[PDB]
């Protein structure tokens, strides 16, 4: 009779950590997804690594 | 609880019955076996639960705590019976065996043997 008590609490908190993951995942992905291009330097850091590919690949 | 004993005087039990209940004995005999095997395997004694960790991961600890205390203090009583005049109807039917039979029978046997010399002859 006790365990049933406890397991209900656990299971909510467990599920809440996953729901916070799903909602945080959607929200963080919906938050951070915008001004990427406004950093043109995120294609510079691509150009970065891409000149360090096309150099550092040969 | 219930440290149980096993079959005592099983030779006497099964082999000799009251005629007027002879059927019953079979039924009671087999019933006993049921009780025996079942209890032997499972006694009712659980653990007492690891709250400490559980509180960590039942973050609803206030729940854990409150329920916890009430459980730990809690007591389940000795569950109820339905036979305890039987306990007594024993000695009464036991009188019938012995005294009732002891005396009456004892007299019969005494005379028979007392005769036996003459007729043994």
């Amino acid at each position: 009779e006790v365990k049933n008590r406890l397991d209900y609490h656990i299971s909510v908190q467990n599920m809440m950590r996953q729901k916070e993951q799903e909602h945080m995942i959607n929200w963080v992905e919906k938050r951070v997804v915008q001004s990427i291009s406004a950093q043109q330097e995120k294609e510079t850091i691509a150009k970065c690594i891409a000149d360090l590919k096309l150099l550092s690949k040969k | 609880r219930k440290l149980a004993l096993k079959t005592i005087d099983w030779v006497a039990f099964g082999e000799i019955i009251p005629r007027n209940q002879k059927a019953v004995a079979n039924s009671l005999k087999s019933w006993n076996e049921t009780l025996t095997s079942r209890l032997a395997t499972l006694p009712e004694k659980p653990p007492a639960i690891d709250w400490a960790y559980y509180k960590a991961n039942v973050a609803k600890a206030g729940l854990v705590d409150d329920f916890e205390k009430k459980f730990n203090a809690l007591k389940v009583p000795i569950p109820e019976d339905k036979y305890t005049a039987q306990v007594d109807a024993e000695e009464k039917e036991d009188v019938k065996s012995c005294a009732e039979f002891l005396t009456q029978s004892k007299t019969r046997i005494q005379e028979y043997e007392k005769e036996l010399e003459k007729m043994r002859n």
